[PDB]
DNA sequence: ATCGATGTATATATCTGACACGTGCCTGGAGACTAGGGAGTAATCCCCTTGGCGGTTAAAACGCGGGGGACAGCGCGTACGTGCGTTTAAGCGGTGCTAGAGCTGTCTACGACCAATTGAGCGGCCTCGGCACCGGGATTCTGAT
DNA sequence: ATCAGAATCCCGGTGCCGAGGCCGCTCAATTGGTCGTAGACAGCTCTAGCACCGCTTAAACGCACGTACGCGCTGTCCCCCGCGTTTTAACCGCCAAGGGGATTACTCCCTAGTCTCCAGGCACGTGTCAGATATATACATCGAT
C-alpha cells in the first residue's frame, strides 16, 4: 500500500460534497492526488527551507505559516 | 517631583495601544524617523477594523444563538459582506468552513 | 428501498467545522514529503505545524473544486471531471495553481 | 524561566466588552484575531514604508499612512477609516 | 472564391507587435475617469505614463480573452459568449479581478 | 457621441484576433467595454492618490507604474 | 604614495556588477538595519546569472529573427519560451512586447 | 544636477561578454534596467522578512542564499547558488 | 487529376535616426582606522515529540443492482464574417502659452536618545458556566396507499 | 387525494473544561531635557504639456447576404451511487527516552562611522550602419477545368 493511498476515496467524495459537487468521476481520484501531492511538495519544500536557514532541526507552526505567507495564501490562526 | 505617567492612548482616547504599536515601527525599519501623528493614525485604523469585524461577529454568533466567538462565526461572518472580503479573500481563516450555497441549477423544484 | 440522499450530505457537510480528511496519513504523507528535501535526515515535527498545514491545503482544495465545479456545470453536465479540475489549475495561474 | 511573549489579546478584550457587553471569544478565535491584526498591520506598514522611499522622504508622518489606508482597503471602509483616523489625531494633537 | 480569411490575420496580429487602439479614445477616456476620482479638478498627463498605461490595459485584456476562449473550448462551444468573460472573471483571483 | 464608444468594434476584434478568437458574438462589445471600465476605474483611482501624496498634480510613469505594482501586475520599462 | 591603487571590489569578485552601488542601496533600502559584507556580492553573482541567462535567451531569439539589435520581442519570446522562467516571470507584463505565436489546437 | 543611475553599462558589459557582435535598443535597455531594480527588491525582501523572523538584525551571506533558493523555482537557483559560491570564495582572498 | 492566377515569402536598393562611441566632469566609491555590540559557541535543563502497545469502533472497501446522465447525431434558425462603398476622426506638422516641475537657500519644529520611575500588561492559578451531548416531543418530506 | 415512517428541528436536562477573573512582577512605556537635520516653504527659472488648426487618408461604419454554428431534441448505453457486509487502521490513553529548543554567559570580530582622494559613470555631442520601406523575383497554394 503505497503512502498516497492513505488519502481515501471517501475522503475525496467528502471534499467533493463540501464543494458543492452531485456527482464524482471514477478518474478524479489521481489527478486530485497529484495536485494535493504537488501542493503538499511546494510548500513543504518552502517551509523546509525556512528551518534549514534557521539551523534548526524541526518544522515548527511559524515556517508552515511563513512558507504559506510567500506563496500568497497567509493563514490566520497560528501566531505572527 | 514631576507630573502623573499618563498613557498616550489616553491622551488620543483610543483602546489600541500607541506605545506597543510605536515600539513596534521603530524596530520594523520601516524608516529612519517616525512620525508623532502615524501610531495614533493607526490605533484608529485598528480599532475600527477590529469594531467592523467584532460587530459583524457578534450578529453572527447571535443568529446563531451562541454568545462566545467560535472561529466558524468569524468565518461567515467575514465573506458575508462584500466589502471585508475583497479585503480578506486573500486570507484562509482557521476552522473556517465555506458560506453555506449551493449553485441555483442544482435545486430542480420549487 | 432506496432514496437519493446527496442533499442530505451537502448539507450536513457545509455546516461542519472539524476537519475532514483523515488526520493520520495526512501526516505520514507530510514525513514521507519531508524526507525528499533533507536528504534523509528524519525531521521532527510540531502538532500546530500539521494542524496548521491541514488547514491551509483543505481550504485551498475546496476553492479549487468549487471553480472547477463551475467549469463543469458551464459544459451542461453535472458531473466534475479531471478536465475541468486541470483546466482551472491552468486558469488560476502559474503561482496560485501549478505552484 | 520565560519569555514575555507580547501579543495582542487584551485589546481585543476591551473592545469586544465595549461593542457587545455580554459576548465571548474563545482561545482559538483570540490567536486568529492576533495573526489578524498583526498581518494587516505589516501591510500597512509596509505601504507606508514603501510609498515613503518612492518620493525621497525619510520620515513616516501621519500623511503618508494616510495616503497608504486610503490606498490599501477598498471602498468606503477606507473613508470611514480616514474619518476616524482625522478624529483620533484631532484628540490627540490638543495635548 | 473565399473560404477563411480569419488566420492570415491571427497570425499577423500575433506576429506584429503595434498598439491596437487609438491613442486618442483612450486618452480622453483616460481623462474622463481621471477626473471623476480627484473632485473636478483637472489633471495634466506625461505622455510615456499614458502610453504605458495603453501598454498594460491591452496585455491584460488580451490575457483575459484567452482565458475566456479557453472557456468557450471546453464547454463545446466555438464562439465567444459574454457568459464565459463573466465566469473568466469570478474564476480569476478576486483581489485581480476587481481590487 | 458619447466616448465609450471610441474603443471600437474592430479594436476590440483586433483584440480578441491578438487572443486566439475565432468567432465572435456580437454581444461581447457591451461586456467587454465594462471590464475594461473596471479596470481602468481600479487602476486610476490607485494611481491619483498616488500623485496627491506627492503634492503634485500630474500623472507621472512612476506612479502609474506602482499603482499596477500594488494590484499585482508589475510592468517594465519605464521607471523602477 | 602610502594609498594603494584603489582596486573596485566587483575587479576583487571577478564580475562585472557593480558591488559599491549595491552596498550603497542595501545601507539606504533600510531592509537590515546593518549590511554584512558577503551579501551584495552573493546577490551580485545572482544577477549576473540571471542577465547571463536571459540574454543568451535573447540572443538566440534574435538570431531566429535574422536581427543582431534586441527588440523587446526578443525579450518576450525569449522570456515565455522557457518554463522556469515562465514560472518567474509570469506575472510580469512586457513593455512594446506582443504574445506568443500561439493557435489554438481545433486548426483543421 | 540629476545622476539618474541606470544599470545600462553594466548590462551593456555582460551582453558583450556573452554575445560579442549583438547591439540593444534603448526601450529594452529600460525593461532590462527595471527588471533588475524589481528582482533586486524582490530579493530584498526576502532578506528583511527572513531577518526580522529569525531575530537577528544583519544580513550576511546566508541569509541571500536560502533567499535565493527560495524565491527562484528550481534548477535556476541552484546555478545561482553555484555562481554565489564562485564569488564569495574569490572575494574572501586578496 | 493537372495547370494557371495570385497570395505569400524572400532578395535587393537606398536611405535616416537611433545607436554606439568619444569627451569633460563631479560626486560617489574606496582606503585606513577606530569603537562597540551582534552574534557565535559552549553548557545545561527540561519538554515535548517520537516511538510503542492494547483495545475499540467507526470508517473504508468491495460488490451488486438500478437508473440518471454523458454523448453522438439531426434539423432549424439566427447571427456573424466578408465585401463594397461612404464617412470621419485620428494623426501629424506647426505654433504658442503657461502651469507646474525641479532646484536652491533658510530655518525651525520635530524627532532621536538617555536615565529614572512606575504601572500596564503578562505568567500562573482557580472557579463556574457556555457549550457539548443525549433524550423526548412537535414538525416535515417521500412516496407508497 | 392522502398519510406511516423516517428525518429534521426544537427543547429539557447534565456535565465538564476552558474562559475570565485575580495576584505578583518586570520590563517596557512614559517623562523630561538635549541636540541635530529633514523637510516645509519661499522663490525663481524653464520644459513640456495642453490647446488650436489645417490636411490627408486610413480606418470605421452600415448593409446585404450566405452560411457556420448554437441549441433543442432523441436514443443509446454506460458508469456512478445507495445499500449491505466484512475488514482494518485511526484513535485514545499511557509511558519512556532523548534530541533538541531555549536560555545564559562570554568573547571577539565585523561593521558603522569619519575623512581624504581619485576615477567611474553620466550629460552631451557625433559619426555611421541596421532596420524600415519600396521593388523585383519566385515558390506555394488554392482555384479552374
Amino acid at each position: 500500500r503505497d503512502n498516497i493511498q492513505g488519502i481515501t476515496k471517501p475522503a475525496i467524495r467528502r471534499l467533493a460534497r463540501r464543494g458543492g459537487v452531485k456527482r464524482i468521476s471514477g478518474l478524479i481520484y489521481e489527478e486530485t492526488r497529484g495536485v494535493l501531492k504537488v501542493f503538499l511538495e511546494n510548500v513543504i519544500r518552502d517551509a523546509v527551507t525556512y528551518t534549514e536557514h534557521a539551523k534548526r532541526k524541526t518544522v515548527t507552526a511559524m515556517d508552515v505559516v511563513y512558507a504559506l505567507k510567500r506563496q500568497g495564501r497567509t493563514l490566520y490562526g497560528f501566531g505572527g | 517631583a514631576r507630573a502623573k505617567a499618563k498613557s498616550r492612548s489616553s491622551r488620543a482616547g483610543l483602546q489600541f495601544p500607541v506605545g506597543r504599536v510605536h515600539r513596534l515601527l521603530r524596530k520594523g525599519n520601516y524608516a529612519e524617523r517616525v512620525g508623532a501623528g502615524a501610531p495614533v493614525y493607526m490605533a484608529a485604523v485598528l480599532e475600527y477594523l477590529t469594531a467592523e469585524i467584532l460587530e459583524l461577529a457578534g450578529n453572527a454568533a447571535r443568529d446563531n444563538k451562541k454568545t462566545r466567538i467560535i472561529p466558524r462565526h468569524l468565518q461567515l461572518a467575514i465573506r458575508n459582506d462584500e466589502e471585508l472580503n475583497k479585503l480578506l479573500g486573500k486570507v484562509t481563516i482557521a476552522q473556517g468552513g465555506v458560506l453555506p450555497n449551493i449553485q441555483a441549477v442544482l435545486l430542480p423544484k420549487k | 428501498r432506496r432514496r437519493q440522499g446527496w442533499l442530505k450530505e451537502i448539507r450536513k457537510l457545509q455546516k461542519s467545522t472539524h476537519l475532514l480528511i483523515r488526520k493520520l496519513p495526512f501526516s505520514r504523507l507530510a514525513r514521507e514529503i519531508c524526507v525528499k528535501f533533507t536528504r534523509g535526515v528524519d525531521f521532527n515535527w510540531q502538532a500546530q505545524a500539521l494542524l496548521a498545514l491541514q488547514e491551509a491545503a483543505e481550504a485551498f482544495l475546496v476553492h479549487l473544486f468549487e471553480d472547477a465545479y463551475l467549469l463543469t456545470l458551464h459544459a451542461g453536465r453535472v458531473t466534475l471531471f479531471p478536465k475541468d479540475v486541470q483546466l482551472a489549475r491552468r486558469i488560476r495561474g502559474l503561482e496560485e495553481g501549478l505552484g | 524561566k520565560r519569555s514575555r511573549k507580547e501579543s495582542y489579546s487584551v485589546y481585543v478584550y476591551k473592545v469586544l466588552k465595549q461593542v457587545h457587553p455580554d459576548t465571548g471569544i474563545s482561545s482559538k478565535a483570540m490567536g486568529i484575531m492576533n495573526s489578524f491584526v498583526n498581518d494587516i498591520f505589516e501591510r500597512i506598514a509596509g505601504e507606508a514604508s514603501r510609498l515613503a522611499h518612492y518620493n525621497k522622504r525619510s520620515t513616516i508622518t501621519s500623511r503618508e499612512i494616510q495616503t497608504a489606508v486610503r490606498l490599501l482597503l477598498p471602498g468606503e471602509l477606507a473613508k470611514h477609516a480616514v474619518s476616524e483616523g482625522t478624529k483620533a489625531v484631532t484628540k490627540y494633537t490638543s495635548s
